[PDB]
């Protein structure tokens, strides 16, 4: 996912409760996991015959 | 699998330091404020201001770790890797005579 | 030899990735819904002050 905690510091007044990124960080680590799916390749380079 | 170890180990095992911030602040700063609630409305004034400037204070101080930990996960996703070869050969007889 | 044709790579795909999922999910339990749930009651707020 396009996420991986998102951080952006922002800071307002009467509406930033103080414990609540703290959660936010570890759900949003917990749920990129949930997204993460490998992707190998391969592709062919050179060859020979003795 | 076994490709992956370093990859998984980077991603997962050196970040247990940001579950691990969890950990202390729920002994702090939630096991600790039983005092506000055995404590005056006319203490609550303050106690509210305290709590709220000393968890401002650990939210500021807490951020650059967020950050640091965010620009290390993109070290996982780079795409760098080496090659793999193989071989094969057979043998099959064709004729013999005595001498 | 060169231009070789449609190889056939077979994977089994599958690494050793859920492993690290119960990590998360056992540190969770212990220390995160205790959280949230002392959190659901008087929750505080911030000011100006």
């Amino acid at each position: 996912d396009a996420r991986r905690l998102g951080f952006e510091p922002i800071s307002t007044t009467y509406d930033m409760i103080p414990l609540s990124f703290v959660v936010g960080w570890f759900s949003n680590f917990d749920k990129y996991v949930r997204t993460l799916a490998p992707l190998i390749g391969v592709t062919f380079e050179t060859g020979s015959q003795n | 699998p076994m490709l992956y170890k370093e990859r998984r180990e980077t991603l997962k095992m050196v970040g247990n330091r940001l579950g691990g911030l969890v950990r202390v602040a729920h002994a702090a700063q939630d096991r600790d404020l039983k005092r506000y609630f055995k404590a005056r409305r006319k203490d609550r004034r303050k106690v509210a201001e305290e709590v709220a400037n000393g968890h401002l204070e650990l939210i500021f101080g807490w951020l650059p770790l967020i950050g640091e930990l965010e620009g290390a996960i993109e070290y996982a996703e780079l795409p760098d890797l080496d090659f793999i070869r193989c071989h094969g050969l057979h043998t099959l007889v064709l004729q013999s005579t005595p001498w | 030899l060169s231009t070789l044709p449609d190889p056939d790579v077979r994977f089994h795909a599958d690494v050793g990735l859920f492993e690290i999922s119960a990590g998360i999910s056992l540190l969770a339990q212990r220390y995160l819904k205790p959280l949230q749930r002392l959190l659901k009651r008087k929750s505080f707020f911030y000011g100006r002050t």
